[PDB]
């Protein structure tokens, strides 16, 4: 399963 | 989907709270708390991904997550009138990390304590064209209940908590009113009310 | 000892154009599932004839996450882009390396997860998978910012989490 | 921060309504929700980045837009009761941590002859009260008002004031038996008695209504009932 980046930065 | 035992809580100033949060995924989701003080945004609270289940917020607010139970249990040591707000619990499932879905929220209505309590009833006239009448019903306590409009025509409000800041003074009031041809002050109010205020 | 890695990178685009995104996911150093983006159909593909017998709804949801870290690493360009003081005219590349190492007991031995721009060391999580060690002037303000929103517990949230279990599921296939 | 528009709005069935979402921080993740009794808020739609959309939990009803990375755009084209509700745009640049707008109040109507402006009154301070609790309360109450979309506020000297006020967090039915029944609104403004008796301080409490907006449709007897100002006003008093 793949992530999600979520955060910015 | 996030589940909230209660929508409707009354708690005494300065006391202990837990408000309850029951989550129904079984892989472990994101969690938060959020809070809606009256006419404005929701605020995020508190937030949990993973690590130590003793979450702080701001605020004086904390958050304990259960494995074992799924739940996810907001917590403050002490209740202040500032505290009068509709709190949320929020969950995002793993991988939809940025949807939240939110629960049906715990309305907290925080009973301030009055040192001298002196309940009275009086009557308001009209700025304009008198002889229009207004019954209030006021600075009584935060423990006797003020009832609904028995009468259709008759309209009597739920209390409600002003604060006059410069003299650190808060207090109840409920206000009753008809445009019948009889209505009068000890008419009126007559449901569960004490027997000790001025009329 | 298995491990499992993902690489995903985008490269900005010269003139005036959209950039290349690409993600590659390794199980013990085995390509298994790949995506592109200036590709005709941007989805992802199994490297591998294991993989072809998971379901559609399990493609058309890790498309979706494509999508969602094209965007993302999309703003994070734009971001770098004006971190750096760099002007429009040139092409610069940012690289997100994520992964797990299992051990003979099954249980997670080290989360990776290591961030790195114009083949430079940008930020890195630790082995303790709650701070970050950053090199430059620019790297630690994302430190200080991920420190305040607890990045690391998210990471962390994930490479104990579904890494681990979805590294497990694949290996049962082989 | 993150600014909605518009703030309150009243249309009818049918009707066309977009609501704005602006940001000034540039995050990417977008959200729009709506609040309502005993179901909380549910998502109605939400937008990973620019010229992209997302599906929440009630998308009937609700089309969105998303033009630029800091412009979303819920829109309504069939306009219906049932989507009478307090809408609230989102902002994230973190899975969860959400930066909520100032809300956006709409009512659908199915009908314009059941409108009513609200009828505001001040009531001056009992002498009772001020002899016995050396205070004065004041209270204004706005009456037979639909629908249930209305801002009450207190003004003292040409001043907006939020000290010593307690207005009804929700109005009430004239006719609790109806549905579309007209609405009822209170609210107190205590003061210390010396500041009632002086004459020269100006009270007045202000109804904001929403109702007919100027494209609205009215041909009837009574005035039109278009979003307006109604307000009431008592001066002080030694006696």
């Amino acid at each position: 399963q793949p992530a999600e980046g979520g955060f910015q930065l | 989907s996030v589940t909230q035992p209660d929508a409707r809580v009354t708690v005494s100033e300065g006391a202990s709270l837990q408000l309850r949060c029951k989550y129904s995924y079984s892989a472990t989701p994101y969690l938060f708390w959020y809070v809606q003080y009256p006419r404005q945004g929701l605020q995020m609270l508190l937030k949990y991904y993973s690590g130590d289940p003793v979450v702080q917020g701001v605020n004086g607010f904390e958050a304990e997550f259960s494995k074992s139970d799924s739940s996810f249990h907001l917590r403050k040591a002490s209740v202040h009138w500032s505290d009068s707000a509709v709190y949320f619990c929020a969950v995002s499932a793993k991988g939809t990390g940025s949807k939240l879905s939110f629960g049906k929220g715990a309305k907290l209505t925080v009973s301030p304590n009055i040192q001298n309590p002196d309940p009275a009833v009086y009557q308001l006239r009209d700025s304009k064209s008198s002889d229009k009448s207004v019954c209030l019903f006021t600075d009584f306590d935060s423990q006797t209940n003020v009832s609904q409009s028995k009468d259709s025509d008759v309209y009597i409000t739920d209390k409600c908590v002003l604060d006059m800041r410069s003299m650190d003074f808060k207090s109840n009031s409920a206000v009753a009113w008809s445009n019948k041809s009889d209505f009068a002050c000890a008419n009126a109010f007559n449901n569960s009310i004490i027997p000790e205020d001025t009329f | 000892p298995h491990s499992m890695r993902y690489y995903e990178t985008a490269t900005s685009r010269r003139g005036l154009g959209e950039p290349r995104y690409t993600s590659v996911g390794y199980v013990d150093d085995k390509e298994f599932v790949r995506f592109d983006s200036d590709a005709e159909n941007p989805r992802y593909e199994p490297q591998v004839p294991w993989m072809e017998q998971e379901g559609p709804e399990y493609w058309e949801r890790i498309t979706q996450i494509a999508k969602g870290q094209e965007q993302w690493f999309r703003v994070n360009l734009r971001t770098l882009l004006g971190y750096y003081n760099q002007s429009a005219g040139g092409t610069h590349t940012l690289q997100w390396m994520y992964g797990c190492d299992v051990g003979s007991d099954g249980r997670l031995l080290r989360g990776y997860e290591q961030f790195a721009y114009d083949g430079c060391d940008y930020i890195a999580l630790n082995e303790d998978l709650r701070t970050w060690t950053a090199a430059d002037m620019a790297a630690q303000i994302t430190r200080r910012k991920w420190e305040q929103a607890g990045a690391a517990e998210y990471y962390r949230a994930y490479l104990e989490g579904e890494c681990v279990e979805w590294l497990h599921r694949y290996l049962k296939n082989g | 921060a993150v600014t909605q528009s518009p703030r309150n709005k009243v249309t009818v069935t049918g009707g066309n309504v977009t609501l704005s979402c602006r940001q000034t921080n540039s995050h990417n993740y977008m959200y729009w929700y709506r609040q309502d009794t005993g179901h909380g808020l549910r998502l109605i739609h939400y937008s990973y980045g620019a010229g992209n959309l997302q599906i929440g939990d009630v998308p009937d009803g609700y089309k969105a837009t998303r033009t630029t990375q800091e412009d979303f755009f819920l829109l309504l084209e069939l306009a219906s009761p049932s989507q009478t509700s307090l809408y609230f745009c989102a902002s994230s640049d973190a899975p969860g941590q959400l930066y909520f707008g100032e809300g956006s109040k709409l009512t659908v109507l199915e009908d314009l002859k059941n409108v009513f402006p609200p009828e505001v009154a001040v009531f001056e301070p009992s002498e009772a009260e001020i002899s016995h609790t050396q205070k004065a309360t004041l209270v204004c109450l706005a009456t037979g008002f639909y629908p249930d979309h209305v801002e009450l506020s207190w003004w003292v000297n040409g001043k907006e004031v939020h000290s010593g006020v307690c207005t009804d967090p929700q109005p009430l039915k004239e006719q609790p038996a109806l549905n579309d029944s007209r609405y009822a609104l209170s609210s107190r403004l205590r003061v210390s008695a010396t500041f009632w008796q002086n004459p020269r301080n100006h009270f007045r409490c202000q109804v904001q209504f929403y109702g007919l907006s100027e494209n609205d449709e009215w041909t009837q007897d009574r005035a039109k009932p278009v979003t307006q100002i109604v307000s009431a006003e008592a001066w002080g008093r030694a006696d």
